[PDB]
């Protein structure tokens, strides 16, 4: 399915405190109004979705029935990939290369091969209340930013904090979630059939490398922000690093159509030399 | 480009792409480029969107609309061989004229700016030379020649004449420009709208001013004490004082009407000249831009120095802005040329700033000969040169 | 973070993520303890030409 | 070219000749009174005449050469566009 | 158009903002100087036939 | 190898703008006299002499 997102999935990029000034900042976002796919969860047995830069992961749900992730190359042993489990206690990180099954399965608490863990950390668990997530990885650190609000995603704004920044520097290419259910059998492997579930959903959104101008208020909290590259009157607005601009014309960039394709061009040449006498000699 | 009528009035907007065609990019072409987003109409208007080549733009009232300037209304006045056109009533106005005079001045210390008190930079910045004496010769001349400007244009009189205490001159108002005995500062009500609307480290410094703000009040006040009392006579000798009526009259033959006219309409006169100067305030208040060359100055200056102080976070293709960083994790025949290139970017920098402060300086000057010659020629006479 | 200056106590409210502050054109103006979590804040000592 | 482009400017040559051909029509017909107020039409040998008191010359010296005056005047401005062409 | 240049000359701070605000002020500089040399009067006075 | 070429075309650009700016001004300085004349010698007439 689609869904635009709007003014969402905007994060605190720095650590770095700021009071009543407006900063520009080149960084991986999630562009404004653009459309996210839309899964359900109630059975079937969830696909793999590629790792492309960054995963937007927000849920609107009432009944715990997504408690984590798997990241990783694979879901074989063969590489060292990543597990993330929820739980009403607490959550536990590892990263010891289990091979799993031809699906996750569904929570019969675990379900996967040996393991050789080089990485492995616990802390308090991260719990129509909708919860977002933003997973990145790309200086050798896997970093997760969440918030969770009181409430179709909603037109308010409101900003990630950083969660954790995990020092694992696996390539992580696909990711996967992971789903439970009370009283539901367990096997290997099965259909589309699933075990029912309450009513949930879960979308998915893609990060690009976009510049954003963010707003922080008198305490340091980021209160609005413009997509730079939108529409041309977002792009305005980042020149003159002003919300509100005046009557006039202003030159804010340059365009130039970009080359369609590439071609190589020498001459004629044909001239090659006797191999085939040498080999191809009368007698040696 | 993109032309907008402004946020609070709409979002809308067009756009102009300058040098190409669309056919090869509602769709409008011009000489400019071809315009997108506005439609031509056919009524000129006194434009105030300016795109180019004759076309303008602005808001229809509920659309952006382009059109091409109208260069006022068309008066054929009647020419005749033998018919004349004498006017028989007149009437007086106040004009304001606003006139930048100087600038901040600054002084900037070399080695604090460039490497923040670090050994062995200085010890790598004593092979440049004498960029830093140059450097700060150069500031030391703006700065002094600024002094100068003030100086010039507004000590023009000698001695401080007073105002007299019974403040009656024939019916002309002069209290929104004599200064206020009640407000401590003593400057006149336009004075202090004045300074009421316009408004506004790592070795950098603003050195101050010298004729303080009282001061230069105080000269001002002088001119006009000498100007009420006794007119131009101030300006080429002894002041000789004489009732204002008749320095009235005097000007009155000096543009070739005849004094009669001034005494039997000096109530109307008298009226219509504190009107006048009523409304100015008024004017002045309601302008949004009035103030717009004294504003520019001082942001000018503001903004020069924000950008050389943000420039030190740069790197310049250095690993890293932080000096000691870059002296800790490398060894020294490596953090040399890891070292130079904050040098040289930030002496590039400095270097930049000098040279706009000089174009700028230049600038100011011409403005503030202009000013001293108006003051002599206006305010201490009356001037024949046309406009 | 390493700088020079005069350290004071500081009447900013820091979010609890945050560990550094920053006022126009990247000047360091703030920093809590990393060990009693103290917001503190860095002014230059004197100086000047003479 | 390689980025530079050279914008075109905001008034064209016709209004700009619209322009001086106002200041022209202006002071042939109004002499200077045009510049301070409401343009007064006024004979144009009587305006050189007061041109001529400008100079400290009484008028009666154009009144009673107004021919000779217009003669050297209508040769000079025709000789401007020669000196104009064959100069370098 | 080199990305690998861009990516380098993004590291040399705001040169290109002041050049490019410099050539703007040039810009809108002579458009002033046409419009206070020559619209000086207010409205076109025709001559007459 | 090509921290060279950017600081030497971006070096030639910066003369090119600065030349710019002093031509301006000469040409400013030129368009103030060209209206000086206008007001004064057009729009009336002057008894300076020259
Ligand atoms: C992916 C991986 O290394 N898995 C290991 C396997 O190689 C090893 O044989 C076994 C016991 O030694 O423990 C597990
Ligand atoms: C540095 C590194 O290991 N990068 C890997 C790359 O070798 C692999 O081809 C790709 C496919 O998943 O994933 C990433
Ligand atoms: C504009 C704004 O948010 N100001 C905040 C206020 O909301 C908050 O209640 C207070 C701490 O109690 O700090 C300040
Ligand atoms: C609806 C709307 O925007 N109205 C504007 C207001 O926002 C602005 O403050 C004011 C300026 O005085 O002009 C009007
Ligand atoms: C507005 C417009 O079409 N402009 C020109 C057109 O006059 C010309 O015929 C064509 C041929 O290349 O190129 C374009
Ligand atoms: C929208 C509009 O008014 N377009 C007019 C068109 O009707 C007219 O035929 C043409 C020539 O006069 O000028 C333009
Ligand atoms: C008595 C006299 O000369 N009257 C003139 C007439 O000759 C001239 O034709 C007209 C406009 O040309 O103005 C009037
Ligand atoms: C003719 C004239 O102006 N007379 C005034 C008189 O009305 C005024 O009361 C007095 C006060 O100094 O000054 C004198
Ligand atoms: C001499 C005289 O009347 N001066 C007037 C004063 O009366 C009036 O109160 C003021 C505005 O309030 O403007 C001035």
């Amino acid at each position: 399915a689609y869904t635009n997102s709007f003014t969402r999935g905007v994060y605190y990029p720095d650590k770095v405190f700021r009071s009543s000034v407006l900063h520009s900042t080149q960084d991986l976002f999630l562009p404004f109004f653009s459309n996210v796919t839309w899964f359900h969860a109630i059975h079937v047995d969830n696909p793999v979705l590629p790792f492309n830069d960054g995963v937007y992961f927000a849920s609107t749900e009432k009944s715990n029935i997504i408690r984590g992730w798997i990241f990783g190359t694979t879901l074989d042993s063969k590489t060292q990939s990543l597990l993330i489990v929820n739980n009403a206690t607490n959550v536990v990180i590892k990263v010891c290369e289990f091979q799993f099954c031809n699906d996750p399965f569904l929570d019969f608490r675990v379900y996967s091969s040996a393991n050789n863990c080089t990485f492995e950390y616990v802390s308090q668990p991260f719990l129509k209340n909708l919860r977002e997530f933003v997973f990145k990885n790309i200086d050798g650190y896997f970093k997760i930013y969440s918030k969770h609000t009181p409430i179709d995603l909603p037109q308010g704004f409101s900003a990630l904090e950083p969660l954790v920044d995990l020092p694992i520097g696996i390539n992580i290419t696909r990711f996967q979630t992971l789903l439970a259910l009370h009283r539901s059998y367990l096997t290997p492997g099965d259909s589309s059939s699933g075990w029912t579930a309450g009513a949930a959903a879960y979308y998915v959104g893609y990060l690009q490398p976009r510049t954003f101008l963010l707003k922080y208020n008198e305490n340091g909290t980021i209160t609005d922000a413009v997509d730079c590259a939108l529409d041309p009157l977002s792009e305005t607005k980042c020149t003159l690093k002003s919300f509100t601009v005046e009557k006039g014309i202003y030159q804010t960039s340059n365009f130039r159509v970009q080359p369609t394709e590439s071609i190589v061009r020498f001459p004629n040449i044909t001239n090659l030399c006797p191999f085939d006498e040498v080999f191809n000699a009368t007698r040696f | 480009s993109v032309i907008t009528p402004g946020t609070n009035t709409s979002n809308q907007v067009a756009v102009l792409y300058q040098g190409v065609n669309c056919t090869e990019v509602n769709v409008f072409q011009t000489r400019a480029g071809c315009l997108i987003g506005a439609e031509y109409v056919n009524s000129s208007y006194e434009c105030d969107i300016p795109i180019g080549a004759g076309i303008c733009a602005s808001y229809q009232t509920q659309s952006i609309i382009a059109y091409t300037m109208s260069l006022g209304a068309e008066n054929s006045v009647a020419y005749s061989n033998n018919s004349i056109a004498i006017p028989t009533n007149f009437t007086i106005s106040v004009t304001t004229e606003i006139l930048p005079v100087s600038m901040t001045k600054t002084s900037v210390d070399c080695t604090m700016y460039i490497c923040g008190d670090s050994t062995e930079c200085s010890n790598l910045l004593l092979q440049y030379g004498s960029f830093c004496t140059q450097l700060k010769r150069a500031l030391t001349g703006i700065a002094v020649e600024q002094d100068k400007n003030t100086q010039e244009v507004f000590a023009q009189v000698k001695q401080i004449y007073k105002t007299p205490p019974i403040k009656y001159f024939g019916g002309f108002n002069f209290s929104q420009i004599l200064p206020d005995p009640s407000k401590p500062s003593k400057r006149s009500p336009i004075e202090d709208l004045l300074f009421n609307k316009v408004t506004l480290f790592n070795g950098l410094t603003v050195l101050p001013p010298l004729l303080t703000d009282e001061m230069i009040a105080q000269y001002t006040s002088a001119l006009l004490a000498g100007t009420i009392t006794s007119g131009w006579t101030f300006g080429a000798g002894p002041a000789l004082q004489i009732p204002f009526p008749m320095q009235m009259a005097y000007r009155f033959n000096g543009i070739g009407v005849t004094q009669n006219v001034l005494y039997e309409n000096q109530k109307l006169i008298a009226n219509q000249f504190n009107s006048a100067i009523g409304k100015i305030q008024d004017s002045l208040s309601s302008t949004p831009s009035a103030l717009g060359k004294l504003q520019d100055v001082v942001n000018h200056n503001a903004q020069a120095l924000n950008t050389l102080v943000k420039q030190l976070s740069s790197k310049f293709g250095a690993i890293s802005s932080v000096l000691n960083d870059i002296l800790s994790r490398l060894d020294p025949p490596e953090a040399e040329v890891q070292i130079d290139r904050l040098i040289t970017g930030r002496l590039q920098s400095l270097q930049t700033y000098v040279t706009q402060q000089l174009i700028r300086a230049a600038e100011i000057r011409a403005s503030a000969n202009l000013a001293a010659t108006k003051m002599s020629e206006c305010v201490l006479g009356q001037s024949k040169r046309v406009d | 973070l390493t700088g020079t200056g005069v350290l004071t106590e500081s009447n900013k409210k820091f979010l609890p993520f945050q560990q550094f502050g920053r006022d126009i054109a990247d000047t360091t103006d703030a920093v809590r303890d990393p060990q009693t979590l103290e917001i503190l804040d860095i002014t230059p000592c004197s100086f000047g030409g003479v």
